[PDB]
């Protein structure tokens, strides 16, 4: 309870941690500590009833986000963990289900099956891109296809809890907390073309409630980069 | 020299051989090895995991999130079936396309034991009870309440637990999960009384698969390019 | 839309000599043409279903070629059964166009 | 029965992976194919549930010929040699059947009469990074990932041959080995539909049945 | 693993009629239709094509206001019903199933479309 | 007698082999070795030595000994560059055809550090100080003497030292080495002012030179004869 | 990944070094190579960069055959065997494809039939000195160097045919083995013009830009 | 590499002979085996049982 | 890989004309360019070169006080100014590449220079 961790403060009261490994260190490479972690509060994103889901790739929601976003413009090269808070607050008289994964190199497709989706489509700067519910067709050029129950990735739905994940029950659970260390083929990677995480969170069950309660649920996702090193001089 | 005999078989490309063979590129220098988080040893760590499973087909929710959910309501009837499927393997079933159905069918043969996890994903406030039959191979399937009770069953109270967990062997008639209403679902005012369940499916025990076969899901037509 | 121009429409070749029908687009589709027969009956079937790549029941008579905007296909011996209808095809942008056709016959 | 599910029982099998014909007299008659796995539909999807390989290579060639119909007069020829040239990634590429890029000293040929043991050659885990990358979600256009290149093909004719038109037809057969796989991945439920990234058109998520009970 | 459409048709001008593909020896539910016309002057033109697991339809911009796609799990069928007859939607009309995207593999063999009075 | 059998890839001509071979000429007793000095044992230690950098091309130098020289003057600008080119890799700069340059075009991975040695080729009598700015892989070339200075930088003194030793990684934007005048060449009576400085490069520590391949740097059309 | 620039891994390697043709009945055909390293331009570049070089050799030829066009009236052959003498420095040499330099017992031959692995044959290092000389400053002509001399190579028919004419062509594979290397050398820069000499034209020194800035 | 010579009778299917054979499907973890009563060890054990002798043939 | 000149000129008695041969496909600084001159009764006869590195002519003793030889970097051309134009200087000028100090590989097609008046 009451985290601290530079000059932010959170709240909470299980963790799941990556593939069972923490974030741990490796020309030289210089370690910064006191300019990354930090907790990085986005905004909240409104569960409503017809709602879809929502994604953020995850070393680009971070790129405007102060200290850590000025560090990806003056080095070059970088790695880096991350531990993602997850937490909506709603009363005991709402119900719901979601799923908060966090998946490594999702590659996604285009609405049109010749082009590849453009640069503002698989990522907004720190807000919340949204799946629908709805198939997008082929008379567009470069759109993602955000059908949700295929994931965006050609694949099945339901399956998607071989990745770390977390449950949340609103009936027996509110938070969620992911912790993920650093996955990639090479120790040292460009932090611009290439977004090896991606946070998704996507309602099974759909919110219900009665007339009277409020008619939406705040999502707050929370992030703060651990272990991180650049290499430069 | 030394004397040799050729015996049949000699100059042939058996395609499932194990030979040594010449490298094209020797004093290469490879890349060493770097270590990499969640390294896969065998493919029956992708089948202890759990993954949902779509009861809810019904010829229009299969393109659709609605696939997964089981709808509950309260109702006016005493005793009632809430969903039932079979556990005959591959046949059209609903543990087909699953992350463990995906496995036993690149295999022939198989067999082990089943984990199922159900989760009332409905409000804090509402109470009710279920019955969790199960039918083995041979018997047939409840087509009452009562005769369900009389065979092998769970009672699974929603006010105090929200997850049943039911172990049931699976070999390649082969058995029925149903489930049927023993209360209806008790709920004050100002709180919804339809409800959702999730279903989870995994392997309870190591498996035995054996006879690799391809998969009957994928085929192509002409060399994608 | 890409315009796929075929301005032969016409073809007039004996038995066993090479023929080449030419496909011009409007702009670069990089490669992604296919090309189909028609038969007289009505009966349409594929060919080549890339620039040069033969489908698989395809006798060895027939290539293709070409690059860019211009391509090509060849049947250096031309039989009895070859005698049809020919189109090709773009599949890179929305939505696909037909070329028109090029009918064949015999020269005297 | 708990082996034959291990990651070396599973992908290390053998695969027909390219065909392709090639004449002599033609000129513009070789073969050519970029190594790749993403070509058939059947390794594509058990090397796709999961993220990073690494493994060696082993691949083995079956070239048959057949006589083209020539002239006349007593066509009579000798055994068919055959070059099948390895370009390592970076290397130079040939353009016409007589060129000086079959004659480099780099890039490795084997020579093969006909009549034989068909011609088996390896190539080791050749990449500047520690693994293969199944994915990449990031730009290089999106998603190609250029640091896994595994190289080209080349395959002619070294007879000339003048009395008769011969073509000849060669298979590749792929085998990895001593694989290591990192980070499963659920398996592709949507028909492929191009080689290069992961579109696709949206499918339902089962086959469906009539009532719920 | 053939595509098997209805017989030849006639409608006054103002009517409507419907058309059929029946599939038969793969799964259905797996590949797009798509429906070509052709008139006998001219060569192939696309109409549009329909996703027969979630019942998606997408319409070429010419052909969007007369044609409707529509389809059936049951009898592996898939109809295309022709809206305000007129005198150049005279026509022979095929179903294709597309696969690897652009790619047409298999025909049917097409339903002759007249209009008079 | 003994039973073998021929596996796939037997009688095959792989380029790239290491077998025994049969000797045309045995019993020849070949002629014992012999002291010479200056063994070569790696190639690395051809590239460790230091060689002169043409920095001075400018598209009519290049066919004399003027392209090795930079020219330094007395000007009446306060803060101006002298030079200035970039650590791209192989794309028509000045490190291409040096001594280093040429080996590391046989070889297509590579990576290390690089020692810039330059040198005062002037009078005796002469005073002056310049920056050797270095802008990493990344950041861009500065436009400025004080941003120049914002960075890495080293002030190099010509009237106390001659050899100013600049090291630096180089692997295969990537940098610049750019260089300004700090203050003007100050001279006395009767000497000359228009100075020179010449510019070396070698390898600091031990590459990692991988994958050889042919250079691009010759070609023929006929055998020689 | 430090070991791939030695000497044994740089210079050991193959490289087709020769390329010829002959056939039976011209009376005037049979090959004939003069063992140097200065022909083709890429070798001799690699071997260019030091002074002194000291190896052992491996050859490996690639002989295919090919049919002439005949009279008529149904040729068929035989397996044809080919003969490829080496000759040593101070040897006797043949002028006609029958002479009596061909039959010589200190000119080690190897016998060869089509149809079987091709015929690899080894030398060592023959020389009065103690090592090649790549560079040789002085008279023997300036700059010839009688030393360093490794004989002559000769192909031949040894069938002989009368129904169908048939040429066939070879291709010389170079290994240098064992390699040792004193005195490093700069490398060349201009083009090489001629095999015996080091003449040239003059190049500029490296390729211009427009400014030093 | 190591010399060798080819005798007579190499190349040969001899159809009564013993050799090792590569395996069709290795990696296969064949079923193991279970106890069945009777098992023959010899086919004289079918001989030296009892069997009634038809003594009075006699053509029907 | 190929060399390619100007058109046909056309130049009255005592003028000068420039011809050009634009090469692409190889390293323009690398090779020198031999300029030949062949009358439609004769041979072909030797004219000079130019180093494009160091832009050195040398000429043949016939043709040194008539023609002057230029080159350039940027466009990868090599002119040739014929200054004093006569009646016997109405030939075919071809530009070649010289590689191994004998051989000529690659040629142009010429132009053909006329005077008249």
């Amino acid at each position: 309870r009451s985290i601290t961790l530079g000059n932010s403060t959170i709240t909470t009261q299980n963790v799941v941690v990556g593939y069972g490994v923490w974030p741990e260190y490796l020309d030289q490479p210089t370690q910064p500590d006191v300019a990354t972690c930090r907790f990085y509060t986005l905004e909240s994103v409104q569960w409503m009833k017809n709602s879809a889901g929502w994604w953020w790739k995850l070393p680009d929601a971070l790129s405007q986000m102060g200290l850590f976003g000025q560090n990806m413009q003056y080095h070059y090269l970088g790695r880096t963990g991350y531990t993602i808070h997850v937490q909506c607050n709603a009363s005991k008289f709402h119900q719901g289900c979601l799923l908060v994964v966090c998946v490594p190199e999702a590659e996604m497709g285009c609405s049109n099956l010749n082009n590849t989706p453009e640069f503002s489509e698989l990522s907004g700067g720190d807000s919340a891109r949204m799946f629908t519910d709805t198939q997008v067709g082929e008379s567009n050029a470069k759109k993602v296809q955000t059908a949700v129950w295929n994931a965006g990735m050609g694949v099945g739905v339901g399956n998607l809890t071989i990745f770390p994940h977390q449950w949340i029950n609103l009936r027996t659970n509110n938070s969620a907390t992911l912790v993920m260390p650093y996955i990639n083929s090479v120790p040292m990677d460009n932090m611009f073309r290439h977004n090896n995480l991606t946070l998704m969170i996507i309602p099974f069950v759909p919110l219900n409630y009665s007339e009277g309660s409020s008619p939406y649920v705040p999502i707050t996702v929370t992030i703060a980069p651990m272990c991180a090193e650049y290499n430069g001089l | 020299g030394l004397p040799v005999m050729t015996t049949p078989g000699s100059t042939q490309f058996l395609t499932s051989d194990d030979f040594q063979s010449p490298s094209a590129m020797p004093q290469f220098d490879v890349t060493p090895e770097m270590q990499i988080p969640g390294r896969v040893n065998n493919l029956m760590e992708i089948a202890e995991v759990d993954s949902v499973v779509p009861v809810n087909n019904t010829e229009d929710n299969v393109s659709s999130l609605k696939a997964y959910q089981i709808p509950v309501q309260s109702n006016s009837d005493n005793g009632k079936q809430v969903f039932g499927f079979p556990l005959q393997p591959g046949a059209n079933n609903v543990l087909n396309r699953t992350l463990l159905g995906e496995i036993l069918n690149y295999y022939t043969h198989w067999s082990g034991s089943i984990k199922l996890t159900f989760m009332f994903c409905g409000s804090a406030m509402a109470t009710g009870k279920f019955l969790l039959a199960y039918s083995p191979p041979g018997a047939g399937v409840p087509k009452n309440r009562k005769d369900a009770m009389l065979g092998t069953h769970v009672i699974w109270d929603v006010g105090l637990q929200s997850s049943c967990v039911l172990c049931v062997p699976w070999i390649s008639a082969a058995g029925y999960v149903t489930c049927w209403y023993q209360t209806n679902i008790v709920v004050p005012a100002d709180v919804q009384s339809s409800c959702d369940i999730l279903c989870f499916v995994s392997a309870c025990n190591d498996f035995s698969v054996r006879m690799l076969k391809d998969t009957p899901f994928i085929r192509q037509d002409t060399f994608y390019q | 839309d890409i315009q796929m121009t075929q301005t032969k429409s016409s073809l007039s070749a004996s038995l066993g000599d090479r023929v080449t029908i030419s496909c011009r687009a409007s702009q670069d589709i990089s490669n992604y043409l296919n090309w189909y027969q028609q038969k007289p009956d009505g009966s349409v079937k594929l060919l080549i279903y890339y620039t040069s790549t033969l489908h698989s029941g395809v006798p060895s008579r027939f290539s293709g070629s070409g690059s860019g905007t211009d391509y090509s296909l060849t049947i250096n011996s031309l039989e009895q059964e070859d005698i049809a209808t020919y189109f090709c095809q773009q599949g890179n942008t929305f939505p696909f166009t037909f070329g028109g056709g090029t009918k064949l016959e015999i020269r005297r | 029965s708990r082996s034959e599910s291990s990651i070396e029982n599973f992908l290390c099998r053998s695969a027909c992976v390219y065909y392709a014909t090639y004449t002599n007299n033609s000129k513009k008659g070789f073969a050519e194919w970029v190594i790749n796995t993403r070509q058939v539909a059947q390794l594509r999807r058990k090397l796709e549930l999961f993220t990073y390989l690494r493994f060696d290579l082993e691949l083995t060639f079956v070239i048959t010929s057949a006589q083209q119909p020539s002239t006349a007069s007593s066509v009579d020829a000798p055994v068919q040699t055959h070059q099948i040239m390895y370009v390592p990634p970076g290397g130079p590429v040939p353009t016409k059947v007589k060129d000086y890029a079959w004659q480099t000293s780099t890039n490795p040929s084997v020579f093969w009469t006909e009549g034989n043991a068909p011609p088996r050659m390896s190539i080791p885990f050749i990449s500047i990074g520690n693994a293969y990358s199944c994915f990449y979600d990031g730009w290089t256009v999106y998603g190609i990932n250029t640091l896994n290149n595994m190289g080209t093909l080349y395959m002619r004719h070294v007879n000339e041959a003048g009395q008769g038109p011969i073509k000849s037809t060669v298979r590749i057969y792929f085998k990895p080995k001593h694989v290591k796989a990192w980070v499963p991945r659920p398996p592709r439920l949507c028909q492929y539909e191009k080689q290069k990234n992961v579109n696709f058109s949206p499918i339902g998520v089962t086959t469906s049945r009539t009532d719920i009970i | 693993v053939q595509l098997q459409q209805s017989a030849a048709e006639l409608a006054r001008p103002g009517a409507s009629v419907k058309m059929s593909c029946k599939a038969s020896g793969y799964t259905f539910t797996t590949y797009t239709m798509h429906w070509v016309k052709q008139r006998p002057g001219q060569g192939l033109e696309w109409i549009g094509y329909i996703n027969p697991s979630s019942r998606y339809t997408e319409y070429n911009q010419k052909f969007k206001d007369k044609t409707t796609l529509t389809a059936d799990k049951s009898s592996s069928t898939a109809y295309m019903q022709l809206s305000s007859l007129t005198f150049e939607d005279s026509a022979v009309y095929y179903c294709a199933r597309r696969s690897e995207a652009d790619r047409f593999v298999y025909w049917g063999q097409g339903t002759l479309v007249t209009v008079s009075a």
